[PDB]
RNA sequence: AUUGGACUCAACGCCGGACAACUCACCGGGGACGACAGCAAUAGGCCAGGCCGAAGACCUUGCCCGCUGAGAGGAGGUGCAUGGCCGUCGCCAGUUCGUACUGUGAAGCAUCCUGUUAAGUCAGGCAACGAGCGAGACCCGUGCCCACUGUUACCAGCAUGUCCUCCGGGACGAUGGGUACUCUGUGGGGACCGCCGGUGUUAAAUCGGAGGAAGGUGCGGGCCACGGUAGGUCAGUAUGCCCCGAAUUUCCCGGGCUACACGCGGGCUACAAUGAAUGGGACAAUGGGUCCCUCCCCUGAAAAGGGCUGGUAAUCUCACAAACCCAUCCGUAGUUCGGAUCGAGGGCUGUAACUCGCCCUCGUGAAGCUGGAAUCCGUAGUAAUCGCGUUUCAAUAUAGC
């Protein structure tokens, strides 16, 4: 019951991030209409989610089905309601900057101010992985509020996590963000 | 005419449906005589406030008890309690409630209440495991 | 499903330390991880 | 006498009760035999793991308490009403359950 | 009334076992002298009568908690099991046991046989309650205000 | 010499034999055989030279007099059969 | 082969690691296993049998990859390359940024003294002023009141179904009925050092008075920062490089992790009238069960076997709680108080019980007789104690929770 469609919503579109990162994966939220099980992606790109003549729509048809039990096999392609909102995305923008020739110094620094200019309390991204020698460092940022016990970080408050493959190592990316609304006006 | 209340503090579980009325005098506690108390060892500390109330009241007065459940020594507190009420609840004066809270309350909440929810780290809710 | 360890929990490819407690089929780690993703939290 | 029960058991009580209103205003309007909202118990499902993934670490443990909002109603039964009572937006959050003893 | 509850379970429980002692119906069949009182103790019972008085306790358990089957019986008739160092369970009674005292019981027409076990016959209620008042007779003298004052 | 002297106990029945066993071995036999035990059971009654692989079998009446070679982690030991073992568990011998 | 990680706190009932195949990672013995490439010369399958544990494994026969590299992969390495996770400093209150300002400078001031606090919590006075994260606030736990509240919870009168006759009824809440009073689980109030009498200063803060459920963190809990401790985590997960690329990949068989001169850590049982038989009373909750617990019936001494009933679970069952207490029975001593080994025997669990299980029954009833140095846990329904579910699911929990 309960504990399976936690499951799915926790796992069908978070399985699709092998392949569905590269157009802009941002997490998905369930519709579950009786009539049939409703799945979306946030795509950032979603040219490559419109695929080489259906090439990449059709990936997302037989795991569906063949273990899940559900009808109507079918994922409409959106985008996120707010970019810099979304923090998984986020996370994948700055590792992919990392990787591909971007500021590795000001990747970061870009991305935090992107982040905060987009209408937030506060956000911090922090990069644990060895980005230049042979020892781990961290190159957190600190800015807004960040409440880091109680509600907020249990719903209020959420993370956008990455990762980064290396030819030293792999590391990832913990921005927190959180959504513009008061918490206490104590 | 007849007194239903089963809140008593609640000493762990309580279980206590009051039944007091006014008849002719046979006042079966229980499904119980008075004379002949079932249960025996905890009768006494059952009949402090029926013994404070006096002969001549319990004798006028008539009670019957419906139970479902608790523990033997929450039992025989908490029907205590029960039984206190329902002698106040009857018409009567607030001399037996000041009688009733001279002893030791047996009107009010059983302050230490049911258990603790013991922490992983050691066997009870304070106590930890030995350490060398 | 009947066995000591034959079967393995959902993603981590494991064959000990799984829960197979409440239908879940997840190892205590995995498990930990994906439980405040998949409804569950820490209430008390 | 013929009742038509409600059986719903979930994770947020507060649609929940939202639906209970609804179904209720609907059993007022279409004239509707009903008994109360009804609190069910709560199933406190728990489950606990131990939080040190490696070898050393002292007892550390959390602990996944989830509460089950159960709740159990009883209306009349009506073809009308029952299409109604099937046609209500309901959330996603709890189960419905429908039990036609005539 | 003369319910069996106005009087101690003691006397009553003894006096019927001595109607049933009395009655022919009830007897120790064969294996009594080599079976304990089910799994939970160490040894067989030493009192002389311990089988007409298992009887009118498994009758005055029915009477005074309904219908029970077999398994709540044992389970009823368990007891601090010893394993020497291990945690002591309570395991449960005798399936024969309490099966040959049942059906000694529903014999004796006592015992009525219903689905959720063996709730006692109206006849057994009867005549225990007329024993009460026989209990009760040697106490008649306790409470006189009882009668219509 | 088990139930009876043992003269007679080769030409026992499989079930009579059984019940000269304990419990264990009588489930063990009741329950079926898998693979290889049959296959033993069927190279004993054609009679060539056996390695029976099997630590736990049980020994049969007349399978008694031929010799059983058993796997011990290393590879392989022979061992005598008696009056005595019949009934026995064949890892009892090689540890 | 008796596999590795881990070694004060904070390793030694830990790695949910209570290993019978898997778990498996040590090994015995086989067998399959290189995407692409170079190159020797597409192989298997398929009657039977030889041997082969066995495996058409491969052979006499019926009969339509040899290998390296680069790969997956690798429970091999390095936790001393990591990601992320956690112990711990540690509930610890700390860590701090902006502005100006002192200082040649590292840095100082705020971050100080006086009180206070659970806390850099706060007030008072200051070359300081403000602000953040931690903290608290916050989310929970449960107890006094009510809004609706009944099923499968409930009887509390209304009335019935059988006995007592001394007469209301005892039993029945299955029910009609009544949700009169309650348990009720969704929204709310309550107890803020608030008022009053002391202290501190007239501040922040502090005692009995309250007929009051908690007077002054009501009571217990989760979350717990900046950093280090090169602490554990390549053995939950992904991953760098060295390596293994026909073995460290990969699938079963057998053994092993249980082997034991043995040092050590934590648990389970034990020597009284505070104890062995027989009854008595209803007792507790947490949480399971539908592919699994079990209703009643039958069979045995037991474990248990057949049949059959209840349960998608306020229905139903594991489900008796024990400790208990008493007409009592029970006996005087280190023994009915006290039970580890081992010999026959019957069980269900599993594909398999010798290594290596637990259940059951009998006979041997032993060692032993409140334990020094040293330590250890703990402040109210808590220590202690008595037993209980659940997790390691086939059993086995002296275990964790
Ligand atoms: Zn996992």
């Amino acid at each position: 019951k309960f504990v399976n469609d936690g499951y799915v919503k926790a796992s069908m579109d978070e399985y699709f991030a092998e392949q569905l990162s590269r157009a802009g994966y941002g997490g998905m939220e369930l519709n579950r209409t009786p009539m049939g099980t409703q799945i979306v992606i946030y795509s950032e790109k979603p040219g490559m989610v419109i695929g080489k003549a259906g090439k990449v729509i059709r990936k997302l048809t037989r795991d569906v089905a063949n273990k899940y039990s559900l009808e109507n096999p079918q994922i409409d392609a959106q985008e996120v309601k707010r970019p810099e909102l979304n923090a998984q995305m986020m996370a994948s923008r700055l590792a992919a900057s990392i990787e591909r020739g971007w500021y590795f110094r000001k990747a970061g620094h870009n991305t935090l101010r992107a982040v905060m200019n987009a209408g937030a309390l506060g956000c911090e991204v922090v990069i644990s992985g060895k980005l230049t020698g042979a020892r781990s460092r961290v190159e957190k940022f600190v800015d807004g509020y960040i409440k880091h016990s109680g509600n907020p970080v249990e719903e209020v408050v959420d993370e956008g996590f990455a990762v980064a493959v290396k030819k030293l190592g792999t590391l990832g990316c913990k921005v927190r963000i959180i959504q513009p609304g008061v918490v206490l006006p104590d | 005419m007849v007194k239903v209340v089963n809140s008593s503090g609640k000493h762990k579980t309580a279980t206590a449906r009051a039944t007091v009325m006014k008849g002719t005098g046979k006042v079966r506690i229980n499904k119980i005589p008075l004379e002949l108390y079932t249960p025996e060892l905890a009768m006494m500390k059952i009949s402090e406030p029926l013994l404070i109330a006096g002969n001549d009241v319990v004798s006028g007065l008539d009670i019957n008890v419906d139970v479902r459940g608790g523990g033997i020594i929450g039992q025989a507190n908490a029907v205590r309690t029960a039984v206190a009420r329902g002698i106040v609840e009857w018409t009567n004066d607030t001399a037996i409630r000041d009688n009733f809270a001279a002893y030791d309350r047996n009107l009010l909440v059983s302050d230490s209440r049911q258990k603790e929810s013991k922490n992983f780290g050691g066997p009870g809710a304070r106590a930890k495991y030995q350490k060398s | 499903k009947s066995g000591r360890g034959v079967n393995e929990c959902k993603r981590c490819g494991r064959k000990q330390g799984l829960v197979r407690k409440y239908d879940i089929y997840l190892c205590r780690h995995c498990f930990r991880e994906i439980a405040h993703e998949m409804g569950f939290e820490k209430y008390s | 006498m013929q009742k038509a029960r409600i059986r719903l058991s979930g994770i947020s009580p507060k649609d929940l009760d939202g639906v209970c209103n609804q179904v209720k205003s609907i059993a007022e309007r279409t004239g509707v035999n009903i008994s109360g909202p009804v609190p069910l118990p709560t199933k406190k499902l728990v489950v606990p793991t131990r939080k040190s993934p490696s070898g050393d670490g002292t007892a550390t443990w959390d602990h996944w308490e989830m509460r089950v909002h159960k709740r159990l109603i009883d209306i009349a039964a009506d073809e009308r009403a029952l299409r109604q009572l099937m046609r209500i937006q309901v959330p996603k959050d709890i189960n419905i359950e429908i039990v036609l003893e005539g | 009334m003369t319910t069996v509850f106005d009087v101690p379970a003691t006397e009553m429980i003894e006096k019927l076992a001595g109607i049933l002692k009395e009655d022919d119906k009830i007897v120790p069949p064969e294996w009594a002298g080599n079976v304990k009182t089910g799994v939970h103790k160490e040894l067989p019972p030493t009192n002389d009568d311990w089988w007409y008085i298992r009887c009118a306790a498994v009758l005055r358990k029915i009477y005074t908690d309904g219908p029970i089957g077999i398994e709540r019986l044992r389970s009823v008739y368990g007891g601090k099991k010893d394993n020497g160092s291990k945690p002591f369970h309570k395991a449960k009674g005798s399936g024969s046991v309490a099966r040959k005292t049942v059906q000694q019981l529903e014999a004796a027409g006592f015992l009525q046989k219903v689905k959720d076990g063996r709730t006692v016959s109206a006849k057994g209620r009867s005549m225990m309650d007329n024993a009460a008042h026989e209990l009760k007779l040697e106490l008649l003298e306790k409470i006189p205000e009882l009668a219509k004052y | 010499y088990r139930g009876k002297t043992v003269s007679e106990l080769q030409e026992l029945s499989l079930e009579e034999f059984a019940e000269l066993l304990p419990s264990r071995e009588r489930r063990s036999l009741k329950r079926g055989f898998t693979d290889g035990q049959k296959k033993v059971l069927h190279e004993f009654k054609e009679g060539k030279k056996i390695r029976t692989h099997h630590r736990d079998m049980i020994i049969l009446p007349e399978m008694i007099g031929k010799t059983i070679e058993i796997h011990n982690g290393k590879g392989f030991v022979s061992v005598d059969l008696q009056p005595e073992m019949v009934g026995h568990r064949f890892g009892e011998f090689a540890p």
